[PDB]
RNA sequence: CGACUCUUAGCGGUGGAUCACUCGGCUCGUGCGUCGAUGAAGAACGCAGCUAGCUGCGAGAAUUAAUGUGAAUUGCAGGACACAUUGAUCAUCGACACUUCGAACGCACUUGCGGCCCCGGGUUCCUCCCGGGGCUACGCCUGUCUGAGCGUCGCU
RNA sequence: UGGAGCCGCCGCAGGUGCAGAUCUUGGUGGUAGUAGCAAAUAUUCAAACGAGAACUUUGAAGGCCGAAGUGGAGAAGGGUU
RNA sequence: ACCCACCCGACCCGUCUUGAAACACGGACCAAGGAGUCUAACACGUGCGCGAGUCGGGGGCUCGCACGAAAGCCGCCGUGG
RNA sequence: UAAGGCUAAAUACCGGCACGAGACCGAUAGUCAACAAGUACCGUAAGGGAAAGUUGAAAAGAACUUUGAAGAGAGAGUUCA
RNA sequence: CGCGACCUCAGAUCAGACGUGGCGACCCGCUGAAUUUAAGCAUAUUAGUCAGCGGAGGAGAAGAAACUAACCAGGAUUCCCUCAGUAACGGCGAGUGAACAGGGAAGAGCCCAGCGCCGAAUCCCCGCCCCGCGGCGGGGCGCGGGACAUGUGGCGUACGGAA
């Protein structure tokens, strides 16, 4: 009984997708994460996991912000003005 | 002083480590007071502390705190030192005048560990082989 | 219609009215399995919907 | 030898610079020689091919003597297409051959008034050297 | 790994000696020929010339 | 385990050093790099001398070294007293100042004084404004020389 | 299910268009590697991020 | 047929708006044309359409924050949208009158005892 | 000779070694050394005429403006444009814009409930009703206003 | 055969020579057209479509589940089935 | 060197073992991969340079390094070992 | 001269942006990753984690005829092949 | 049983500011093993090392002697070479292990409290004008508010300082 028989009776499920990182890893009952720890301020990493460590660093996403601030500190953090026009 | 945070005793290990009860903190009681009056006060820059009594059970200190965006700081030019970013977090870093005394640092014979920076720094030279292009 | 799924009955009833000139009895929204909330629209019994069907383009 | 120590000279960046090209830079690496009677005119070596150029195939089967317009620019396939350099696929329908920009030597320019200022500059830089050198 | 010892340094007369012995050698038809230099028709192997 | 005769000899390879080794790859770009800036410096302070300030002669301690001498710190301030140059001033005229410094005796101060003295003569003191005031060195000793001095000033030789 | 979230439901819909085979007109684009869209997944054969 | 951003420029507020209206609904026409399978024809514009939208919009909102700035150009408090984004930090710096300021000691320093430009070996 | 089996060779299969290539790595070096409540990183969901993935962008959504460039983009369509004109296409990027979660902020995570000010329909301030807009996290500093106390006084 | 690079000599350098490691990754045999495609009684006739019918569909017959159902509806789970 | 014949000889390799054709283990077959490395310290041997000396580091002076992160030089030539 | 404080520089830098080089590797190597890779896929979850480069100079990628329901062929053609 | 000072405390969607998370190669503060070695093992070692938490900057930390020395004396910090596998520690076993001097890279020094003098001579915020405004500043003018004598600012800090 302690196998197959017993696979018969996953109805109901523990984790769901969390808000914060998108892992389906929010544990219902606990309602906390287990990836990002989502209801906790900081983010949850670990050293030992250099390999999960990498899965999202910065790098990873969209960097959306941070990829036009590497573009406009290049050029000099110029503000309000205008090339000299036609 | 610092009981050992595990569960019954059961520091599990050699018998060097045994110990629970009989043992003490690195950092003072004035730099854990300062340490919480900064946690708390995120904006403020802990300047410095002070005593003003004890019980059995308590100690009582007096953090000097600094706003560091307050113009009357910002444009005195001679503290306006404390305003740089290097200046946060004094306190959780081992920098105010109480936390510096755990470091274990001064002039001379009596100290030689924090002979580069610090504790860490002086280790961390000592256990570098240097390997040299010629050698 | 196809509508926006962030709207409302009465955003629809008050959208419907606005760009086609036109009266509303009730909308019925639901939403697709495709993302695309569809909104089926009521005219009021004055205005024939083959009509306004061949005004808007679709027949 | 090249001595800017900003500059490459590795295979793999090259290629990569080259092949990874954006359309305005492509424009610069499909040049074309100008035919020696051009080269005596403008005192300029080679110009950027254009959309309807008249141009000779120099190099490969459809070398020849013909004076073909040119009919387009695939600077995505570095390549462009010239009126009778075609050849007819399985089925009768006619294909225009690309030839590469530098197999090739233009006779006639199709001159703008960009074109026409592109030819004063290089010309003007040409002499310039040449006092210089003098 | 990267910390092999990779660079070799030389005591300085030996590296002198070797710089003497090159020169030394340079003089001597047979050993510029020997090392392929068509050295045939120059006028005299120790070649010198003016100092424009 | 040992073989025959030999040193018992102990190297210390049992903490992870490997994670700690420091490589010298660097050192002909490092070499280059305070050279560069080394040159720039000099061009910055522009008759001044590449050196620095000048320092003053001092014998080492120990019983060794003892004999020899070398280039100190700073000048002392009963030697700037002596030579009779403001210490305050003797900083903006390129004139090394420690005052920590002690002076037991007087055979090192009088030859730390004879030292700023020649100093103070073989100076070229410019003028603040091309208008010439005070103090400020004649346009001949200026224009025959606006030179920088190589190496260190007015070395000192055991 | 038939009691969705809309959460859920949304998720759903855009794995659903996911699915869908690649356009044929993709094969003959200039510096083509793809040859089928390899990410296909059928519902009685893996079974979602679920 | 083009819309430029040329010529929007200069033009009035509610013509601005009566422009994109207009275009708001050619783009309306269509996307209810793709469905009916319309034509490869109609099926350009739309994408025109849309980007001659975008350039009327563009105008408007540029017009509208240039406007404002002007509004506030003197004013010492000022929305957080004029205001100058830099960089976190770098809107912490001190204030580039502040950074200058010498305490009177030390500026009776630099009057008593400037650093003199001076050579040796003469 | 017969079939079968074994051996060798020819040719054909199977299989993908070898060799030759390399828009990828690995290492060493140089310069700079910049994220975030003005909403970061990260996640989500969107957006193409035909587009699933990768990329690119945000309801202005394979991008807008500007400046530089100077005829393309191209799988097919369609188109534009007068490429003697701010002008295709790339590049740059200073103006504009930037859906939803997220430190994450009205309170909740259903995507549910709200409050308070103003605007349009709704009224003719009649509050309702609908739609839009702007506020509504915690901590802390400098001030401000309202206060509390058989806390310490003064005058009445 | 193949279709773009490669070798001799003198020196230097090394991630330098395989039959084995119940070695690692990939491939291929003999075993072998072998074991096997046996739980729960059952199929038959004609026609239609169709290149093609033991298996589809329609009709006819014979059978079973036998309302604690092999019937009629949900929950959870699936996610377009 | 391909095949066949015949006479004589002739057990399967690897390995641990006093002893393996073993009724000792590993091994169906083929391809590619695959294990005494590097650093440091010592000792002895050998080769070279200089020799009561020797030394080169570390540092510095000579270049934007194409070859150079080399090469050269230093009252630093010897602080020091 | 302790029990208050500030301070550039030589120093560090397997993260970032942007470059340069190599007695390195050359698709079972080199990063897990030369490719729609932290992808597919697995696991409730923490986490685990691949395989996979090469037609040709040019697509000139085999019109047309014929056998077959078709896949498949036979001729024809393209290509220096 | 009022009104008014102050003190200590609240509440504001009060006016204006800041802090929150990320990254983490390098850096600062804590915390802190056990494989392992010792041919066993418990001290020792592995190691103030991995993991854990905290906080930063373009670097950080350190730093202007309550220092070295014992000399005819040197003279902040950091870095390299050396000292030195040395002095020392250690079931004096395994093993561990610095500093000064010396030579270099660099080089830069300063400020308070206090003690005192100076009509608080000081600071913040309001409001009106002129310039300047994409790092909110200058100048002027307001019986316009507040901080401050339970001490702000100038002079001054051991190298002496004041009058
Ligand atoms: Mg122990
Ligand atoms: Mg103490
Ligand atoms: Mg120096
Ligand atoms: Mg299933
Ligand atoms: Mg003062
Ligand atoms: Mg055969
Ligand atoms: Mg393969
Ligand atoms: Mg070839
Ligand atoms: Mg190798
Ligand atoms: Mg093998
Ligand atoms: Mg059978
Ligand atoms: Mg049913
Ligand atoms: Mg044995
Ligand atoms: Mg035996
Ligand atoms: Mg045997
Ligand atoms: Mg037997
Ligand atoms: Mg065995
Ligand atoms: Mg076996
Ligand atoms: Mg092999
Ligand atoms: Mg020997
Ligand atoms: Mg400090
Ligand atoms: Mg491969
Ligand atoms: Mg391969
Ligand atoms: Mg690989
Ligand atoms: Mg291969
Ligand atoms: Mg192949
Ligand atoms: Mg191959
Ligand atoms: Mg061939
Ligand atoms: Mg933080
Ligand atoms: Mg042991
Ligand atoms: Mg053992
Ligand atoms: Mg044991
Ligand atoms: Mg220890
Ligand atoms: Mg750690
Ligand atoms: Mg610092
Ligand atoms: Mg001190
Ligand atoms: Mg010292
Ligand atoms: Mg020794
Ligand atoms: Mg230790
Ligand atoms: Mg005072
Ligand atoms: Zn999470």
């Amino acid at each position: 009984t302690k196998g197959t028989s017993s696979f018969g009776k996953r109805r109901n499920k523990t984790h769901t997708l969390c808000r914060r990182c998108g892992s389906k890893a929010y544990h219902l009952q606990k309602s906390t994460c287990g990836k990002c720890g989502y209801p906790a301020k900081r983010k949850r990493k670990y050293n030992w996991s250099a390999k999960a460590k990498r899965r999202n660093t910065t790098g990873t996403g969209r960097m959306r912000h941070l990829k036009i601030v590497y573009r406009r500190f290049r050029h000099g953090f110029r503000e309000g003005t205008t090339p000299k026009p036609k | 002083g610092r009981k050992r945070p595990v569960p019954k005793g059961a520091t599990y290990g050699k018998p060097v480590h045994h110990g629970v009860n009989q043992l003490k903190f690195a950092r003072s009681l004035q730099s854990v007071a300062e340490e919480r009056a900064g946690r708390h006060c995120g904006a403020l820059r802990v300047l410095n502390s002070y005593w003003v009594g004890e019980d059995s059970t308590y100690k009582f200190f007096e953090v000097i705190l600094i706003d560091p965006f307050h113009k009357a700081i910002r444009r005195n030019p001679d503290t306006q030192w404390i305003t740089k970013p290097v200046h946060k977090h004094r306190e959780m870093r081992g920098l105010t005048s109480a936390g510096r005394k755990s470091r274990g640092l001064g002039k001379g014979h009596k100290f030689h560990h924090t002979i580069g920076g610090s504790r860490r720094a002086a280790w961390r030279r000592r256990n570098t082989l240097q390997l040299h292009r010629y050698r | 219609f196809i509508v926006d799924v962030k709207a409302n009955k009465h955003q629809i009833k008050q959208a419907v009215k606005k760009l086609y000139d036109i009266d509303v009895a009730k909308v019925n929204t639901l939403i697709r399995p495709d993302g695309e909330k569809k909104a089926y629209v009521r005219l009021a019994p004055d205005y024939d919907a083959l009509d306004v069907a061949n005004k808007i383009g679709i027949i | 030898m090249k001595f800017n120590p900003f500059v490459t000279s590795d295979r793999s960046k090259n290629r990569k610079r080259h092949f990874n090209a954006p359309s305005h830079i492509r424009r610069k690496i499909m040049s074309s020689p100008l035919s020696k009677e051009l080269r005596q005119k403008y005192n300029v070596r080679s110009m950027p091919i254009r959309k309807d150029d008249e141009v000779q195939v120099v190099r490969g089967h459809y070398k020849g003597q013909q004076i073909g317009k040119v009919v387009q620019v695939y600077r995505k396939k570095y390549v462009i297409y010239i009126e009778r350099v075609q050849r007819e696929k399985a089925n009768g329908t006619t294909v225009h051959v690309g030839i590469h920009p530098s197999k090739v030597v233009i006779t006639r320019l199709k001159l703008d008034k960009d074109r026409k200022k592109i030819l004063e500059r290089k010309a003007k830089s040409r002499q310039v050297g040449k006092e210089k050198g003098k | 790994k990267t910390w092999r010892r990779w660079h070799r340094r030389v005591n300085t007369t030996q590296k002198r000696y070797a710089i003497c012995s090159a020169l030394a050698a340079s003089a001597l038809p047979a050993l510029v020929m020997s090392k392929g230099h068509r050295i045939e028709e120059v006028p005299e192997l120790p070649l010198v010339v003016e100092d424009k | 385990a040992p073989s025959r005769n030999g040193m018992i000899l102990k190297p210390h390879f049992h903490k992870d050093w490997q994670r700690r080794v420091a490589t010298w790859f660097n050192q002909p770009a490092r070499k280059i790099r305070r050279r560069k800036a080394r040159q720039a410096r000099a061009r910055r302070i522009a008759p001044r001398p590449a050196s620095g300030p000048l320092r003053p002669i001092v014998r080492c301690p120990t019983v060794r070294y003892h004999t020899k001498v070398r280039a100190g710190r700073g000048f002392s301030l009963e030697e700037l007293r002596v030579a009779g140059i403001h210490k305050k001033v003797a900083r903006t005229i390129g004139i090394s100042v420690d005052p920590r410094r002690r002076n037991k005796s007087t055979e090192s101060l009088q030859a730390n004084v004879q030292r700023l003295k020649e100093y103070r003569s073989k100076l070229v003191l410019f003028p603040r404004k091309p208008s010439a005031p005070k103090k400020g060195d004649s346009s001949a000793e200026e224009l025959k020389l606006a030179t920088q001095l190589t190496g260190p000033v007015m070395p000192i030789r055991n | 299910s038939s009691h969705k979230t809309f959460r859920i439901k949304r998720f759903l819909a855009k794995k659903q268009k996911q699915n869908r085979p690649i356009p044929q007109w993709i094969r003959m684009k200039t510096g083509n590697k793809i040859r089928y869209n390899s990410k296909r997944r059928h519902w009685r054969r893996t079974k979602l991020g679920l | 047929a083009k819309i430029k951003a040329r010529d929007l420029r200069g033009k009035k507020k509610e013509e601005l708006l009566k422009q994109l209206d207009d275009l708001k609904v050619e783009l309306s026409q269509l996307r209810v044309a793709k469905v009916t399978g319309g034509a490869a024809s109609k099926l350009s514009k739309i994408r025109v359409v849309r980007k001659s939208i975008a350039r009327v919009l563009t105008v408007i909102n540029q017009t509208q924050k240039e406007n404002l700035r002007k509004f506030y150009k003197g004013k010492k408090y000022k929305p957080l949208d004029l205001r100058p984004k830099k960089t976190r930090a770098m809107r912490r710096r001190l204030n580039k009158h502040e950074e200058s300021l010498k305490t009177k000691k030390q500026q009776r320093k630099e009057r008593l005892y400037p650093l003199r430009k001076y050579a040796v070996k003469a």
